[PDB]
């Protein structure tokens, strides 16, 4: 079966000099994930429940 | 025509391979990677899923006695209990107060939806790479798919193309692979027949159509309470559900080189690592003669503006003199910059513009238009955005030109120091010569 799931709002990104800062506004616990595209990735995990930076 | 080239294993980047054929006008070719797939070989070890504890109704031998019977059943338990006095709603089930036995029997069976809900343990080895390549040269523009090894040739407009084997044997999958639906995990699953209760692999089955099932769930049987028919038993919970709610993230979230892991079949796509050697077999029909190709002379290169950004932030103005209009092939013989266009319109005005991408402050790349030669020198600038959503279109060369301002100052300092050192050497040499003279 297929279930309708909510889509989170696009985070607000301010570009720093090889820095990346995002505003996170979740209505509910939301999973944020990123990894590096190079030889040695550094994956991340955190469940976001409030506004964080 | 025999020609070999090496291209990066990057999707969305068009390599420009240039053929200098002797008797014909030069031709520049578009090598575009549309998408790759690293395809490992999977050896299924066993199938793991939730189990099912089947507890039939207990036989209660009213004023009598039975013995336990062994059964060829996985994780089978059979305990007889004497002295039982059960009760029902209407009253006492058996007749004698203490002369009674109850037969407790329980076992583990494959769940009804292992056919649906299960995880497969695999071994991955000998990953086979297959890539999608677009060839567009001259007047043709075609796309074909070929296995990336020195043993596959695909026809492209009469041409024999063979992409020789992946530069590196790197793979994102480990020896042991566990696949659940669309997720792949690098997990050391326990060997077959050595599973522990409460962990992944507590029950193991070789195949979905397997008849033999291994179960190690530490099933235990205990006395029923007085006046109750309930078949007490304490058993370890399923390790499959424990793994499901302790699996975490899959290989898609930790794969290096930006690999995208998919299943059906298990594969890693668009990994950006290594080089793809290319062997080319171009016939005569594709090339053009120099008698019909324009003759380009007096080519100078002057540069108005250049920025060493990820995109083609360099702008090059070329001046030349031709006899007839037509189409030249343009190439950069230096990795410092890469020209965006491979063939431009050649007309009478004798001036053409080019877009190039560089990464160095003072690039020195060389541009050839048809058979002409010239040197392009520029001062590129640090760009505007700290972050862009597209990859770099250059080769990431940051060494400045031998004649750049920084290298100019370095060379001036070195020349002055060397002049002083050679003057001192000459003075000492002359002095020593005079000393041995006297
Ligand atoms: C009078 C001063 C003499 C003292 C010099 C002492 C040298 C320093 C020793 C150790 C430094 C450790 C760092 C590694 C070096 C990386 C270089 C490299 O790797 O060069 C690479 C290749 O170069 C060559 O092919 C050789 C050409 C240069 C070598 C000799 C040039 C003659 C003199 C040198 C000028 C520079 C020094 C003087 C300037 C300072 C004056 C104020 C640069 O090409 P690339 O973009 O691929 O590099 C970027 C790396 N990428 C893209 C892979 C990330
Ligand atoms: C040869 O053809 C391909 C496939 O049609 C061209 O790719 C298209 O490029 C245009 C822009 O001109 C895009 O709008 C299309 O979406 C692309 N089609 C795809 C990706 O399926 C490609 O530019 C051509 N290359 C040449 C002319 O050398
Ligand atoms: C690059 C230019 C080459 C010209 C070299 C010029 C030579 C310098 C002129 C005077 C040199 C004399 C130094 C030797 C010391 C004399 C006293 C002695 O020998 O006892
Ligand atoms: C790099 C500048 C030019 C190179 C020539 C520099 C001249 C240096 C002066 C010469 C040294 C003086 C001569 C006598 C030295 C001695 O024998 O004690
Ligand atoms: C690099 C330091 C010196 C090594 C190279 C030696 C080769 C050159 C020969 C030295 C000069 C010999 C000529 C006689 C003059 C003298 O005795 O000083
Ligand atoms: C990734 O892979 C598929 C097939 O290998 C390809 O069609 C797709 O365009 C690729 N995505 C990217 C990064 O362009």
């Amino acid at each position: 079966s297929t279930c309708r799931v909510p889509v989170a709002r696009a985070p607000g990104v301010t570009y720093g000099k090889r820095e990346l800062t995002v505003k996170l506004h979740p209505d509910h616990p939301t999973l944020l994930t990123y990894r590096s595209l190079g030889a040695d990735p550094r994956p991340y995990e955190e469940w976001i429940d409030r506004y964080v930076e | 025509y025999e020609h070999t080239a090496t291209i990066p294993n990057v999707v969305g980047f068009p390599y420009k391979a240039h053929i200098e054929r002797n008797g014909f006008s030069p031709m520049t070719l578009q090598l575009e990677v549309l998408g790759t797939s690293l395809e490992p070989t999977l050896n299924l070890e066993y199938i793991t899923c939730e189990y099912k504890t089947v507890v039939p109704s207990p036989y209660i031998k009213c004023c009598g006695t039975s013995e336990c019977r062994s059964m060829e059943r996985p994780d089978y338990q059979c305990q007889v209990y004497t002295g039982v006095y059960p009760f029902m709603w209407g009253g006492a089930y058996c007749f004698c107060d203490t002369e009674n036995t109850q037969l407790s029997e329980a076992y583990v069976d494959r769940s009804d939806v292992c056919k649906h809900d299960h995880a497969a343990a695999y071994k991955a080895h000998t990953a086979a790479m297959k890539a999608t390549i677009r060839i567009s040269y001259g007047n043709l523009n075609q796309t074909t798919t070929a296995f990336v090894n020195g043993e596959h040739t695909v026809t492209v407009g009469g041409s024999r193309f063979t992409f020789g084997p992946i530069s590196t044997a790197w793979t994102p999958f480990d020896n042991k692979i566990v696949v659940y639906k669309n997720d792949v995990y690098n997990q050391d699953f326990p060997p077959y027949g050595s599973g522990q209760p409460g962990r992944f692999g507590d029950i193991q089955s070789r195949t979905v159509e397997s008849k033999d099932l291994y179960a190690n769930t530490a099933l235990k049987l205990s006395r029923p309470s007085s006046g109750t028919v309930h078949v007490p038993y304490t058993q370890t919970p399923s390790g499959f559900k424990y793994w499901l709610k302790e699996r975490g993230t899959s290989l898609n979230d930790k794969a290096p080189f930006g690999c995208v892991i998919k299943t059906n079949p298990v594969r890693a796509e668009n990994c950006a690592v290594g080089n793809i050697p290319v062997s080319m077999d171009i016939p005569d029909t594709a090339f053009t003669r120099v008698i019909d190709a324009p003759a380009v002379t007096n080519l100078e290169c002057q540069v108005a503006v250049c920025t060493h950004s990820s995109d083609f932030g360099g702008i090059a103005t070329l001046t030349f003199k031709t006899d007839k209009p037509g189409k030249c092939a343009v190439h950069s013989h230096s990795n410092v910059a890469t020209i965006q266009e491979a063939a431009v319109d050649i007309k009478t005005d004798g001036k053409i513009t080019l877009h190039f991408s560089t990464a160095s402050a003072s690039p020195a790349f060389k541009v050839s238009v048809c058979s002409a030669k010239t040197t392009c020198t520029a001062a590129c600038e640090p760009p505007k955005d700290h972050i862009v959503p597209y990859g770099a279109s250059h080769n990431n060369q940051v060494f400045p030109d031998m004649s750049g301002t920084a290298m100019t100052w370095v060379q001036r300092v070195a020349g002055g120091l060397g002049g002083l050192t050679l003057a001192a050497v000459a003075v000492l040499i002359l002095v020593t010569c005079v000393t041995m003279r006297r």
